[PDB]
C-alpha cells in the first residue's frame, strides 16, 4: 500500500487515483487483522505504516500476540505465492464484476 | 415473590375456591357443563376434579399432587 | 415512575442527559460546545459553568444538579463539568444496584463514608510543594505554565509567556482577581513583541484628529468617565415664523452646544484629561477635546468601563454634568501609540494596583483566538500554583490512586456497604476516561494503563494530555490544588446523594 | 444485536438454572412434552432435560453435558459462571471493549485462577479429615436433622469410612457407597446405633434349625439352590423316570457332601445359600456340620462376591455341586460370629479379607424416619467419598469462587494490556455463584457476598489471617463459616474443570457474531 | 441529535454549503442569482457577495459563513475557494469518522497538516521583484489577475490607478496600508 | 366501593409521605405556585405544597395540621399511622367485617392506648436550665428532621428557648424567628436576646436605651399629630427641603412620640441614599429590605402595627423595646432589637447556610424544636421514642385484643398492627429490611425490656436500647399525635360515598 501509493502519486491519468484507491482498499486486511486482535485497527494499521516508511520493510500482526512485533522469530512468514495469488485472483474478479452493466435472463 | 409464585397461587386458589362449597354435610352442587351440551352433578370434590379442565400448568400440577394425594387414602 | 426506584430511575437518567451535554466539555483542549438557545443567537464556549448557565434545566435532577456544581463557582478550575459528570457517574455506577431493590440510603451512608475516606487520603498524600523564602519560585511556575500549554508550537516564545505569567503573578500578587486574567487582542505582526503594561488597554480608535498633535505622553492625567452623548446638529429644527431671522433656525441648536461648551469648560477646569465613556461621540466634540488640551475615548464596551472605575476609585455618572468631584481617580501617565495595524490605548499604573494587562501580537486568529481561552485557563493555573498551598497531580491520577485506595478499602468492609464503595471508586474513573476521550485516543488503553501503573509504584501516574500514552502528571506540573479538589470532590458527592436521596417530584398546577 | 441476542439466551439458561444451584434451591417444573410434568430442584437433570430452543444455549448446554460425562456434577456451576462471564463480556463490549481481548483476558484468568488454586488454594486428604470429616457429616446432616441426634452419627460414619477405606490401586482408598451393610432396624432406642466390622446378611431368624449359634472360622458362598421343585435353574422334571424325578435333588444333596468337604478343606464350617433351597436340603449340611444359611439375596450376593471375593462362578459354573470349590469363592475372613444382638441374630463376617467391609445397624422407631436417616447418611457417606475421591480438596461453600475473584481482581492491575479489564470483568463476574447461593437462602446476596469477599480479602492482604484463606458461606445457611474447621468441601478437580469449561463455554459462545 | 450522528448532519449542512459553492469558485465559475424579499435580482461570481446574504439552512452553516465572512479584508479572492476547501475537509472526514475516529484527532491531524502545508508553501515560488519603485512586473501582476473575471475586457487603467493608489498609502506603515483610507463611490452615467 | 376508593387515595398519600417519616428520611422535590423548587423531608411543606384533592386526604391532611397547631412532632407520624390504620381497615372489610365494627374497635383500642400510654413512660424531664439537659431532651426532635449535623442544632435551640423562657410556667409558640443571612458554615450560627434582622441600611445605633419603633410602608413623613409635614417626591431642592423637613420630624418623634413609643422609623419602601445620609446625622436609624411578616412580627413583639397608608400616628400603633444595637454577627451586619420583659419573650437566631434550601432545612428543624420545647413546658413527662413506645403499645394492645372476646378484636389487632407499621416506616427510610427487624424487635421487645426500637446506626437490622442511646419523644405530642390519628381515620372510615352538592 506505502508504495504503490507512491506510484499512483507518479502514475498519470485517472489511472493514478485508482490505483491510490487500490492501495487504500487493500490496507483493509492488516486493519481488519488489527480488528480481530485486541489491537484497535486504526492505530495499528498507521503504526504499521509508519513503520514500513522508515525501513523495517516486514512488520505486522502475528500469532503468538497482538501487538506489532514482526521483526523477526515470532514473525508469521508465508510464501508469497498465496499472496500474489489472492492479489491476481482478486484483481481479475473485480475486473470482472465492474466489468459488467447488467445481469440478463436467457 | 416472582411471577412464577404468585401463578402457582392463584391457580391453586382458584381450584380451591372451586372445591371449597363441596365441603360439609351441607355442601353445594357443582356445575359442570360439558361442551357437547350436557351437564354431570356432583356433590364432592373428588368427582369435579376428576374431570374439571385445569389449562394453567400450576392448577394442573396441583391436580397431579391430589391424584398423588387421593391414590394413598 | 412515581416513587422510590422507578423514580430514582428516572432522575439519574435526567442527570445521564444533561451531563452528555456537558461531559464533552471537559479538559483542557476539551471539545467544545455550541449553544443557539436565548435569543435564536450563536455561541462557541469550552466552559462546562458557562454552557450550563446558558441552557435551560427544565428537570428538576438536573436543576439541582447544575444548581450545586455551579456553586462551587469553578472560578479556579474548569470544576463545573468535572463535578457534574463525577455525580452523574456516581449516579450512572450505582442505577443496576438502586434497579434491582437497594434502599437508596444506605447508598447515601456509603457515598459519604467514601467521601469522607478520599478527602483525607487526598490531604494525607497532597504534597506541599511550595517552599516560601526562595523567590525563584518563578523556575517552576514558568515551566508549569508551559506544559499547561505544551501543545502547541513553543520555539521561544515560550519564555516570553512564561515571563509575562510570573511578572503577572507578581502583578495580581494581592488577591483574587478576574480582569487580570483577560489579554488584548492585537491583529498583524510577529508574536515577539510582546510586553506587560499596567492598569488597561482599549480596543480599535476611530478615524478621529489628534493622533500625535497633542503628545500622548499625558503625565498624571485626571480621568473622565461619560454616559452622555454628544452629538452632531446635522438633523434640521424647524423654525418658521419669518425669513427676517434666517440664523434663528440654528441658533436653536446653538444654546444647545453653549451649554455642552459650558459643561465642557467645567470638566476642562475640573482638571479631567481623557473622557471615557460607553456611546460614540460627535466629530465635532473630538475637535474640541482636541483644541482644548483632553481626549475622547468613547464607544467602548462596559467590561472596560467598570476596568477602569475600579482601577480609579471611582464610580460611574449616567450624566454629563456634575462631574466636578473625586468620583474618578488619576493614572500616573496616558499613552496612544500605533501598534501593528491599529491606534491603542494604556493607562500605566493608575491610582490603585489591582489592574493591569498585556499585548498580544502575532498577525493571526488560530493561537490567539485560543489564547482568549486557553492562557486564560493557563495564568489560572499559575493562580492556582501560587495561592492554593498544596496541590495533587491531574488529569485523573487522583482520580485512579482513588479508584484504587477508594476501592481496596471497599474490599475492607465487611457490610454491604463495600460494594458501594466499589462502585463509588468505579464512578471516579470517569475524569481519566472522559478527559481522554476528549483528547482522542482511546480512553480503554489509558485506563488499563493507568491502572497497571498504580498499585505498584508510583501514584502520580495519570493520561499525558500532550501525548497518546500515560506519564506523571505531577511531575509535568499539570497539578490540580488540594483544597480545590476536596470541595470539587464533597460537591461532586453532595449532588449524587441529593439526586438520589430525592421521591417523585410533587407540583401543584 | 447480533452477539448480545446470544448473551441474553445464555443468561436467560443461568436464569432458569439459578434458583436451584445449592442444596436449599427451589424446584423445577420441567415439561419437555404436555402432560410429562416433573419437579427437581438438581439443574443438572433440568439441563439434561430443558429443550433449549436457541442454538447458543444448544451450544452451553453441550458443553454442561460434555463437562458431566467427564467428571463430577458441577454443570450448574458451569452453567451460571460461563452466563455470568457472558452478560459481564457484553457489558465490556458495549464499552468498545474487543471481542478477542476478552477472549484472551478470559484464556489468561483461567490459567492464572487455575494455577492459585492449585499452589495455594488446595488443601489436601492426607492432611484433612482425621477429625473434620466429623463436622464435614454434620454439615451433611443438617439438611435433614431430626432431633438432638446427629453428633453421634458423625463419628460412627467416620469411623465407619475410616473402617470401609477400600484399599486398592493408585493409592486412592475410596470405598464405594453401596457397598456398606446399612441395615434399619425397629424396637430399637434409636438415638444409638452400633458399628461393626464386617458385611451383614438378611439373617435368618426364627427358624434357624441350622445351629449357627457358635462362632465359624470362614465362610463359603453358593448362589445355586438346590431344590425339590422347579423355582430355579438346575432344576428339572421333563426327565421320564418315576425315581429320577425326585432323586435328582437326592443325588445333588449327596454330591454336595464332595463340596462340603471342599469348603471345609478350604476352610469353612458354614456355606450360605441363595433363596429357593429347601430347609430338608439344608439338614443334610447340618448334619454333617458344613451346615448352609437360606434367605441371601441378590444384594447380599453382590456385597459378598465384591467383598470378600466369593466369586461363586469363578469355577463351578453348572447347578451341580460335582465342580470344584476353592478359596476363589470362600468368604475370606478370619472370624465370623453370630451373636444375639438386640434380639436380632446377625451374621457378621469379622474382618472381611480383600475389602474390609463394616455393617450399620440404623435404629430407628419407624420405617419413614428409618428411610429417612438411610437417604440422609448415604448422602454423607457420597459427600465424604467425594471428599475423598481426589485426594486434594478445595473448600465448597463458594470460597474458592469468593478468594479467587480477589487474587484475579489483584492480578488484573498486574499487567497492563487491554486484557487486564476483562481480566477484573471476570474476577467480579466469578463471585455469581457465592452470589447465587446467598439468594438461594433467605439472607439477601448483597450483605452476604460483601462480608464474604471482605474476609477473603482480609485473607490476601494480612498474611497473618492465611487460615482465613477458606471462610465460605454455608450451603445450607445464610452465613459465612470457616469451611475446613467445620462445613462442606467439594474436590478440587470437578470445580478446577468446571471453572475450566465455564471459560470455555464463555469463549466458543462468545466468539460467535453472526448467523447467515 | 447528539453526537456523532449530529456531527454527521453538520457535515451534510457543510456539505449543503459547500456543493453550492463549489461551481463559483475560479474565473470560469458558475455565479449564483441573489434576490432579496425586494425581489431585486443580481448575478454575481463573487463567493463572498453570495455569503454576504445567504440564509441559514442549518445552524452550523450560519456560523461557518459567518467565519468565512469575517476574513474578507485579508482573504481576497478565493473566499468561495476557502468554502469549497472545508466543504472538502469536511466531506472526507466524514470517511474519516466512518472509520472511527474521533473528531478531535483529525482536527489536529489538520492543523499539522496545515503547519506542513504553511512550511512547504513559504517554499513553494519566487519573489516577484520591487514593488514601491518599478511596479511594471506589479502591472502586470494586475493585469494576469484581476481583469480575466467578469469585466468587459482587460485594460491596462483599472490596475494601474488602483496600485498607484497604493503605492501612494503603502510604505509609510513598514510596507503596510489600511483600508480605512481608501473607499469606492460607486455613480452609475458614465 | 367508594370505602375502598377513599382508603387506596389515604394510602398512596400515607406511602408518599412515609418516606420523610424519621432521621433518615428521604428528601422530595418541592414545586410550589411560586415555582421555586427544593428538596425537603418534612411532612409540613410536603403536604403543604401537595394538593391533596382527593377529600378524605384533604381530611386526614387537617387533621395533621390540627395536630401540628396543637402540638409540634408527629405531624408525619399522624400521616403514617392514619395510612396503617386504613390499609388494615381495608383488610378486615375485605374480610367481610362492616365499617361500625371496626371503627368502634378502633375507637376502644385508642381509648386503651390513651389509658395504658401514661404507664409507658418511663422518664420526666428534669428543669428546663442546664443547657446540656434539654439539649439531650430535644435530642430526638432535633435528629428527626436533619442527620448528619444534628448536636449542634440540638445546642443551638436548647440555648436560644431557655434564655428567653420565663421563670413562669409558661412559654409562648411564636418566640423564636429566624433570619436567614447566606453565607459559609452551618456551625457559625448563634443566639441573641431579642430579635434580630438580617441586613438594612447602614446606621449609628443611638436608640441603644428606651428604643421605641415607628413603622410605615407610606410616604416617609411621620409628623406628630400636633404638625403637618411631608415629602412629596416631584423636584430634587424641594426634596432635599422636605428630607430636611421630616428628619426634623423625626427628631420630634425621638423628643416627645418617644413618650408614646416612637424613635425609630420602620421604612417600606426604599429612600434616597441622601437622606440616609440626612438620618445619619440628625441620629436615626432605620431598617429596609424587610417582608410584610417581618414587619408583623417586628411590631407585635413591640406593640406596634404597621400603616398601610399615610396617618399621623398614635398611641393605638405604637411600639415599645428597651434598646436596639447592632453586631457583625456572621462578618455581616444585623440589628439587634433587647428587652428587659417590658414586653420581651422573644428571642430569636441567626441561620448560617450556603443555600436557601438548607436554609429552609435549618428552618423547620427550629420550628419542631421550639414546638418540642412548648410542649415540654407544659408536660414535662415524654416517651421512650424510636419505635420503642409504638411497639409497646402494640404489644399491649395485642394482649388487650386476646382479653376481648367476641368481634371488634379484628380492629384491635389490626390497631395494634397500625402500632407496628412504624418501625416499618423506619426501616424501610434506614435501608433494613422491615420484616427481620421487627421480628427481631419484638423477639427482644417481648422480653420486657420495653425501650428497644430500631437502631438506624447499624447497617445490619438489629436494635438498642434508645433510653441510654438519647432516642426519646415528648409523651402530649405522641398522645394527641395517635388521638387525632385515630380520629381521622375514624372519620373517614364513616364516609362510604363521595358526593357532590351545589
Ligand atoms: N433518632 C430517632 N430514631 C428513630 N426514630 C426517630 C428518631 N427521631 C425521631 N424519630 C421518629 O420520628 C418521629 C417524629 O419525627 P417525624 O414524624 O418524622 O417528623 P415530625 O416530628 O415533623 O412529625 C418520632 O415520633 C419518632 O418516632
Amino acid at each position: 500500500a506505502l508504495r504503490l501509493t507512491e506510484y499512483s502519486r507518479t502514475l498519470s491519468g485517472m489511472e493514478s487515483y485508482c490505483v491510490r484507491a487500490f492501495a487504500d482498499a487493500m490496507e483493509v486486511i492488516p486493519s481488519t487483522l488489527a480488528e480481530n486482535a485486541g489491537l484497535n485497527p486504526i492505530s495499528t494499521v498507521t503504526e504499521l505504516r509508519n513503520r514500513h516508511a522508515q525501513g523495517e520493510k516486514t512488520a505486522g500482526i502475528n500469532v503468538r500476540k497482538g501487538g506489532i512485533s514482526n521483526i523477526l522469530e515470532e514473525l508469521v512468514v508465508q510464501p508469497l505465492l498465496v499472496s500474489v495469488s489472492a492479489l491476481t485472483l482478486a484483481t481479475e474478479t473485480v475486473r470482472s464484476i465492474l466489468k459488467i452493466d447488467d445481469v440478463v435472463n436467457t | 415473590g416472582r411471577k412464577v409464585q404468585s401463578g402457582n397461587i392463584n391457580a391453586a386458589k382458584t381450584i380451591a375456591d372451586i372445591i371449597r362449597t363441596c365441603l360439609g354435610p351441607k355442601s353445594m352442587m357443582k356445575m359442570l357443563l360439558d361442551p357437547m351440551g350436557g351437564i354431570v352433578m356432583t356433590n364432592d370434590g373428588n368427582a369435579i376434579l376428576r374431570e374439571i379442565q385445569v389449562q394453567h400448568p400450576a392448577a394442573k400440577s396441583m391436580i397431579e399432587i391430589s391424584r398423588t394425594q387421593d391414590e394413598e387414602v | 415512575s412515581s416513587q422510590g426506584i422507578p423514580q430514582l430511575v428516572s432522575n439519574i437518567s435526567a442527570c445521564q442527559v444533561i451531563a452528555e451535554a456537558v461531559r464533552t466539555t471537559l479538559g483542557p483542549r476539551g471539545m467544545d460546545k455550541l449553544i443557539v438557545d436565548g435569543r435564536g443567537k450563536a455561541t462557541i464556549s469550552n466552559d462546562g459553568a458557562t454552557i450550563l448557565k446558558l441552557l435551560d434545566v427544565v428537570h428538576p435532577a438536573a436543576k439541582t444538579l447544575v444548581d450545586i456544581a455551579k456553586s462551587q463557582d469553578a472560578e479556579v478550575g474548569d470544576g463545573t463539568t468535572s463535578v457534574t459528570l463525577l455525580a452523574a457517574e456516581f449516579l450512572k455506577q450505582v442505577k443496576p444496584y438502586v434497579e434491582e431493590g437497594l434502599h437508596p440510603q444506605i447508598i447515601i451512608r456509603a457515598f459519604r463514608t467514601a467521601t469522607q475516606l478520599a478527602v483525607n487520603k487526598i490531604k494525607e498524600i497532597a504534597v506541599t510543594v511550595k517552599k516560601a523564602d526562595k523567590v525563584e519560585q518563578r523556575k517552576l511556575l514558568e515551566k508549569c505554565a508551559m506544559t499547561a500549554l505544551s501543545s502547541k508550537l513553543i520555539s521561544q516564545q515560550k519564555a516570553f509567556f512564561a515571563k509575562m505569567v510570573v511578572d503577572a503573578v507578581m502583578m495580581l500578587d494581592d488577591l483574587l482577581q478576574l480582569k487580570m486574567i483577560g489579554i488584548k487582542k492585537v491583529q498583524g505582526g510577529a508574536l515577539e513583541d510582546s510586553q506587560l503594561v499596567a492598569g488597561v488597554a482599549f480596543k480599535k480608535t476611530f478615524s478621529y484628529a489628534g493622533f500625535e498633535m497633542q503628545p500622548k505622553k499625558y503625565h498624571n492625567p485626571k480621568i473622565a468617565l461619560l454616559n452622555v452623548e454628544l452629538e452632531l446638529k446635522a438633523e434640521k429644527d424647524n423654525a418658521e415664523i419669518r425669513v427676517h431671522t434666517v440664523e434663528d433656525y440654528q441658533a436653536i441648536v446653538d444654546a444647545e452646544w453653549n451649554i455642552l461648551y459650558d459643561k465642557l469648560e467645567k470638566i476642562h477646569h475640573s482638571g479631567a484629561k481623557v473622557v471615557l465613556s460607553k456611546l460614540p461621540i460627535g466629530d465635532v466634540a473630538t475637535q474640541y477635546f482636541a483644541d482644548r488640551d483632553m481626549f475622547c475615548a468613547g464607544r467602548v464596551p462596559e467590561e472596560d468601563l467598570k476596568r477602569t472605575m475600579m482601577a480609579c476609585g471611582g464610580s460611574i455618572q449616567t450624566s454629563v454634568n456634575a462631574l466636578s468631584a473625586d468620583v474618578l481617580g488619576r493614572c500616573q501617565v496616558f499613552e496612544e501609540t500605533q501598534i501593528g495595524g491599529e491606534r491603542y490605548n494604556f493607562f500605566t499604573g493608575c491610582p490603585k494596583a489591582k489592574t493591569c494587562t498585556f499585548i498580544l501580537r502575532g498577525g493571526a486568529e488560530q493561537f490567539m483566538e485560543e489564547t482568549e481561552r486557553s492562557l486564560h485557563d493557563a495564568i489560572m493555573i499559575v493562580r492556582r500554583a501560587i495561592k492554593n498551598d498544596s496541590v495533587v497531580a491531574g488529569g485523573g491520577a487522583i482520580e485512579m490512586e482513588l479508584s484504587k485506595y477508594l476501592r481496596d478499602y471497599s474490599r475492607t468492609i465487611p457490610g454491604k456497604q463495600q460494594l458501594l464503595i466499589g462502585a463509588y471508586a468505579k464512578a471516579l474513573e470517569i475524569i481519566p476516561r472522559q478527559l481522554c476521550d476528549n483528547a482522542g485516543f482511546d480512553a480503554t488503553n489509558i485506563l488499563n494503563k493507568l491502572r497497571a501503573r498504580h498499585a505498584q509504584g508510583g501514584t502520580w501516574y495519570g493520561v499525558d494530555i500532550n501525548n497518546e500514552d500515560i506519564a506523571d502528571n505531577f511531575e509535568a506540573f499539570v497539578w490540580e490544588p488540594a483544597m480545590v479538589r476536596i470541595n470539587a470532590l464533597t460537591a461532586a458527592s453532595e449532588a449524587a446523594c441529593l439526586i438520589v436521596s430525592v421521591d417523585e417530584t410533587i407540583k401543584n398546577p | 444485536t447480533i452477539r448480545s441476542q446470544n448473551v441474553m439466551a445464555a443468561a436467560s439458561i443461568a436464569n432458569i438454572v439459578k434458583s436451584s444451584l445449592g442444596p436449599v434451591g427451589l424446584d423445577k417444573m420441567l415439561v419437555d412434552d404436555i402432560g410429562d410434568v416433573t419437579i427437581t430442584n438438581d439443574g443438572a437433570t433440568i439441563l439434561k432435560l430443558l429443550e433449549v430452543e436457541h442454538p447458543a444455549a444448544k451450544v452451553l448446554c453441550e458443553l454442561a453435558d460434555l463437562q458431566d460425562k467427564e467428571v463430577g456434577d458441577g454443570t450448574t456451576s458451569v452453567v451460571i459462571i460461563a452466563a455470568e462471564l457472558l452478560k459481564n463480556a457484553d457489558e465490556l463490549v458495549k464499552q468498545k471493549i474487543h471481542p478477542t481481548s476478552v477472549i484472551s483476558g478470559y484464556r489468561l484468568a483461567c490459567k492464572e485462577a487455575v494455577r492459585y488454586i492449585n499452589e495455594n488454594l488446595i488443601v489436601n486428604t492426607d492432611e484433612l479429615g482425621r477429625d473434620c470429616l466429623i463436622n464435614a457429616a454434620k454439615t451433611s446432616m443438617s439438611s435433614k436433622i431430626i432431633g438432638i441426634n446427629g453428633d453421634f452419627f458423625a463419628n460412627m460414619v467416620v469411623d465407619a469410612v475410616l473402617a470401609i477405606k477400600y484399599t486398592d490401586i493408585r493409592g486412592q482408598p475410596r470405598y464405594p457407597v453401596n457397598s456398606v451393610n446399612i441395615l434399619k432396624a425397629h424396637g430399637r432406642s434409636q438415638m444409638e446405633s452400633m458399628l461393626i466390622s464386617g458385611y451383614a446378611l438378611n439373617c435368618v431368624v426364627g427358624s434357624q434349625g441350622m445351629p449357627k449359634r457358635i462362632v465359624n472360622a470362614k465362610i463359603a458362598c453358593l448362589d445355586f439352590s438346590l431344590q425339590k421343585t422347579k423355582m430355579k435353574l438346575g432344576v428339572q422334571v421333563v426327565i421320564t423316570d418315576p425315581e429320577k424325578l425326585d432323586q435328582i435333588r437326592q443325588r445333588e444333596s449327596d454330591i454336595t457332601k464332595e463340596r462340603i468337604q471342599k469348603i471345609l478343606a478350604t476352610g469353612a464350617n458354614v456355606i450360605l445359600t441363595t433363596g429357593g433351597i429347601d430347609d430338608m436340603c439344608l439338614k443334610y449340611f447340618v448334619e454333617a456340620g458344613a451346615m448352609a444359611v437360606r434367605r441371601v439375596l441378590k444384594r447380599d450376593l453382590k456385597r459378598i462376591a465384591k467383598a470378600s471375593g466369593a466369586t461363586i462362578l469363578s469355577t463351578l459354573a453348572n447347578l451341580e455341586g460335582e465342580e470344584t470349590f476353592e478359596a476363589a469363592m470362600l468368604g475370606q475372613a478370619e472370624e465370623v460370629v453370630q451373636e444375639r444382638i438386640c434380639d436380632d441374630e446377625l451374621i457378621l463376617i469379622k474382618n472381611t479379607k480383600a475389602r474390609t467391609s463394616a455393617s450399620i445397624i440404623l435404629r430407628g422407631a419407624n420405617d419413614f424416619m428409618c428411610d429417612e436417616m438411610e437417604r440422609s447418611l448415604h448422602d454423607a457417606l457420597c459427600v465424604v467419598k467425594r471428599v475423598l475421591e481426589s485426594k486434594s480438596v478445595v473448600p465448597g461453600g463458594g470460597a474458592v469462587e469468593a478468594a479467587l475473584s480477589i487474587y484475579l481482581e489483584n492480578y488484573a492491575t498486574s499487567m497492563g494490556s487491554r486484557e487486564q479489564l476483562a481480566i477484573a470483568e471476570f474476577a467480579r463476574s466469578l463471585l455469581v455463584i457465592p452470589n447465587t447461593l446467598a439468594v438461594n437462602a433467605a439472607q439477601d446476596s448483597t450483605d452476604l457476598v460483601a462480608k464474604l469477599r471482605a474476609f477473603h480479602n482480609e485473607a490476601q492482604v494480612n498474611p497473618e489471617r492465611k487460615n482465613l484463606k477458606w471462610i465460605g458461606l454455608d450451603l445450607s445457611n445464610g452465613k459465612p463459616r470457616d469451611n475446613k474447621q467445620a462445613g462442606v468441601f467439594e474436590p478440587t478437580i470437578v470445580k478446577v474443570k468446571s471453572l475450566k469449561f465455564a471459560t470455555e463455554a464463555a469463549i466458543t459462545i462468545l466468539r460467535i457474531d453472526d448467523l447467515i | 441529535l447528539m453526537g456523532l450522528e449530529a456531527l454527521k448532519s453538520h457535515i451534510m449542512a457543510a456539505k449543503a454549503v459547500a456543493n453550492t459553492m463549489r461551481t463559483s469558485l475560479g474565473p470560469n465559475g458558475l455565479d449564483k442569482m441573489m434576490v432579496d424579499k425586494d425581489g431585486d435580482v443580481t448575478v454575481t461570481n463573487d463567493g463572498a457577495t453570495i455569503l454576504s446574504m445567504m440564509d441559514v439552512d442549518h445552524q452550523i452553516a450560519k456560523l461557518m459563513v459567518e467565519l468565512s465572512k469575517s476574513q474578507d479584508d485579508e482573504i481576497g479572492d478565493g473566499t468561495t475557494g476557502v468554502v469549497v476547501l472545508a466543504g472538502a475537509l469536511l466531506e472526507e472526514a466524514e470517511q474519516l469518522l466512518d472509520r472511527g475516529i474521533h473528531p478531535i484527532r483529525i482536527a489536529d491531524g489538520y492543523e499539522q497538516a496545515a503547519r506542513v502545508a504553511i512550511e512547504h508553501l513559504d517554499k513553494i515560488s519566487d519573489s516577484v521583484l520591487v514593488d514601491i519603485k518599478d511596479t511594471e512586473p506589479l502591472i502586470q501582476t494586475a493585469k494576469t489577475t484581476l481583469g480575466s473575471k467578469v469585466v468587459n475586457s482587460c485594460h491596462r487603467q483599472m490596475a494601474e490607478i488602483a496600485v498607484n493608489a497604493v503605492l501612494t498609502v503603502a510604505d509609510m506603515e513598514r510596507r503596510d496600508v489600511d483600508f480605512e483610507l481608501i473607499k469606492v463611490e460607486g455613480k452609475v452615467g458614465g | 366501593e367508594a370505602v375502598y376508593r377513599n382508603i387506596q387515595a389515604c394510602k398512596e398519600l400515607a406511602q408518599t409521605t412515609r418516606t420523610a417519616y424519621g432521621p433518615n428520611g428521604m428528601n422530595k422535590m418541592v414545586i410550589n405556585h411560586l415555582e421555586k423548587l427544593f428538596v425537603t423531608n418534612d411532612a409540613a411543606t410536603i403536604l403543604r405544597e401537595l394538593e391533596v384533592q382527593h377529600p378524605a386526604a384533604k381530611m386526614i391532611v387537617m387533621a395533621s395540621h390540627m395536630q401540628e397547631q396543637e402540638v409540634g412532632d408527629g405531624t408525619n407520624f399522624v400521616l403514617v399511622f392514619a395510612g396503617a390504620l386504613l390499609e388494615l381497615a381495608e383488610e378486615l372489610l375485605r374480610i367481610g367485617l362492616s365499617v361500625s365494627e371496626v371503627i368502634e374497635g378502633y375507637e376502644i383500642a385508642c381509648r386503651k392506648a390513651h389509658e395504658i400510654l401514661p404507664n409507658l413512660v418511663c422518664c420526666s424531664a428534669k428543669n428546663l436550665r442546664d443547657i446540656d439537659e434539654v439539649s439531650s431532651l430535644l435530642r430526638t426532635s432535633i435528629m428527626s428532621k436533619q442527620y448528619g449535623n444534628e448536636v449542634f442544632l440540638a445546642k443551638l435551640i436548647a440555648q436560644a428557648c431557655v434564655s428567653i423562657f420565663p421563670d413562669s410556667g409558661h412559654f409562648n409558640v411564636d418566640n423564636i424567628r429566624v433570619c436567614k443571612i447566606l453565607g459559609s458554615g452551618i456551625s457559625s450560627s448563634s443566639v441573641l436576646h431579642g430579635m434580630v434582622f438580617k441586613k438594612e441600611t447602614e446606621g449609628d445605633v443611638t436608640s441603644v436605651k428606651d428604643a421605641k419603633i415607628a413603622v410605615y410602608s407610606c410616604p416617609f413623613d411621620g409628623m406628630i399629630t400636633e404638625t403637618k409635614g411631608t415629602v412629596l417626591i416631584k423636584t430634587a431642592e424641594e426634596l432635599m427641603n422636605f428630607s430636611k423637613g421630616e428628619e426634623n420630624l423625626m427628631d420630634a418623634q425621638v423628643k416627645a412620640i418617644a413618650d408614646t413609643g416612637a424613635n425609630v422609623v420602620v421604612t417600606g419602601g426604599k429612600v434616597a441614599d441622601m437622606a440616609l445620609h440626612y438620618a445619619n446625622k440628625y441620629n436615626i436609624m432605620l431598617v429596609r429590605l424587610n417582608s410584610k411578616w417581618d414587619l408583623r412580627r417586628l411590631c407585635k413583639t413591640v406593640g406596634a402595627t404597621a400603616l398601610p397608608r399615610l396617618t399621623p400616628p398614635v398611641l393605638e400603633e405604637m411600639g415599645h423595646c428597651d434598646s436596639v444595637y447592632l453586631s457583625e454577627v456572621g462578618d455581616t451586619q444585623v440589628v439587634v432589637f433587647k428587652h428587659e420583659k417590658e414586653d420581651g419573650a422573644i428571642s430569636t437566631i441567626v441561620l448560617r447556610g450556603s443555600t436557601d434550601n438548607l436554609m429552609d432545612d435549618i428552618e423547620r428543624a427550629v420550628d419542631d424544636g421550639v414546638n418540642t420545647f412548648k410542649v415540654l413546658t407544659r408536660d414535662k413527662r415524654l416517651v421512650p421514642g424510636g419505635g420503642a413506645t409504638e411497639i409497646e403499645l402494640a404489644k399491649q394492645i395485642t394482649s388487650y385484643g386476646e382479653t376481648c372476646p367476641g368481634l371488634e378484636q379484628y380492629a384491635i389487632k389490626k390497631f395494634a398492627e397500625a402500632f407496628e407499621a412504624i418501625p416499618r416506616a423506619l426501616a424501610e427510610n434506614s435501608g433494613v429490611k422491615a420484616n427481620e427487624v421487627i421480628s427481631k424487635l419484638y423477639a427482644v421487645h417481648q422480653e420486657g425490656n420495653k425501650n428497644v426500637g430500631l437502631d438506624i446506626e447499624a447497617e445490619v437490622p438489629a436494635v438498642k436500647d434508645m433510653l441510654e442511646a438519647g432516642i426519646l419523644d415528648t409523651y402530649l405530642g405522641k398522645y394527641w399525635a395517635i388521638k387525632l390519628a385515630t380520629n381521622a381515620a375514624v372519620t373517614v372510615l364513616r364516609v362510604d360515598q363521595i358526593i357532590m352538592a351545589k
